């Protein structure tokens, strides 16, 4: 209902006022067993992510309700789940040529946090190390998110 | 919404590869559930260049043409998929003279495609990698991926 306008334009704001229950909301009115889905709202979720207490603490919660069931799921593939988060955030080409999200700070800032938690998937570190530390990737510059997750990855 | 000038070329190549194709490759128009060949969709298979590790490998792929062509590409995909860091998990294949806005011609000709995969096998363009796979082996543990690489040489092997 609400959470839904939430989801097609996502904003800190929005995100807020769902109320104390976004983790579960958003483990609800996601399909957690379709790579394709979860990836959607991952990044949505992460694009709001910020470094204010109150916001920072909301969307790294509900992506950890998120994320953690995904992982949990037999049916969901992580591999289709990286490969497909790759694709979003335009570091890895595809055959539909989807269109990347605009900014990559907030889904950086949260791959950190997720890597480091137990319901992530230790295997998918190295193909997500090759394409964060892709010298010529979308990826341009001396990052700040960028050198805490390679250094995260590489301390795997 | 002109496949007349398509099923024609179709036809004159169907011709150009019997009269000389390389060794051990195979192309071939698949046939339709009638009985009548179809110059659309085409079975073919590449043998691993001799030397490299992919020697001794029989990679079968599909070649669907459009009804564009030759102003376009066929799209060429492996089946079953192969790990090589330029081919994505689908199966389709991603080499510059396959693509319109690229470097493709209608002048090229299929005995050129398939060579040109082929190559493509033993040297990568791993700049701008379609799988994930193979290009963090590739990048990260070289001599694993030959490794893998020749695996997969040996499980497509003519048993």
């Amino acid at each position: 209902t609400d959470l839904s306008t939430f989801l097609s334009f996502p904003s800190p704001e929005k995100l807020l006022r769902l109320g104390p229950k976004v983790s579960v909301l958003i483990v609800q009115q996601t399909d957690t067993s379709d790579p394709e889905k979860v990836v959607s709202a991952f990044l949505k979720v992460a694009s709001v992510f910020r470094d204010d207490a109150s916001v920072k603490t909301a969307v790294l919660d509900a992506i950890d309700a998120l994320m953690k069931k995904a992982f949990s799921c037999s049916s969901f593939n992580s591999n289709t789940f990286l490969t497909r988060l790759l694709i979003h955030m335009g570091l890895l080409k595809s055959e539909d040529k989807i269109k990347a999200i605009p900014s990559l700070h907030g889904p950086l800032m949260v791959l950190n946090h997720v890597v480091r938690q137990d319901y992530f998937p230790k295997a998918l570190a190295p193909l997500l190390l090759a394409f964060v530390t892709k010298p010529n990737g979308a990826l341009e510059t001396c990052s700040f998110a960028r050198h805490n997750l390679l250094q995260t990855l590489y301390n795997i | 919404s002109m496949s007349g000038i398509a099923l024609s070329r179709l036809a004159q190549e169907r011709k150009a590869w019997r009269k000389d194709h390389p060794f051990g490759f195979v192309a071939v128009p698949t046939k339709n559930p009638d009985g009548t060949m179809n110059l659309m969709n085409w079975e073919c298979a590449i043998p691993g260049k001799k030397g490299t590790p992919w020697e001794g490998g029989l990679f079968k792929l599909r070649m669907l043409f459009k009804d564009d062509y030759p102003s376009s590409p066929p799209k060429c995909k492996f089946e079953p998929p192969l790990f090589h860091p330029n081919v994505y998990p689908s199966g389709t294949v991603c080499l510059s003279i396959l693509e319109e806005d690229k470097d493709w011609r209608p002048a090229i000709t299929i005995k050129q495609i398939l060579l040109g995969i082929q190559e493509l096998l033993n040297e990568p363009n791993i700049q701008d990698p379609a799988q994930a796979e193979a290009y963090t082996i590739y990048c990260q543990n070289r001599v694993e991926y030959e490794k893998r690489v020749r695996a997969q040489a040996k499980k497509f092997a003519p048993s």
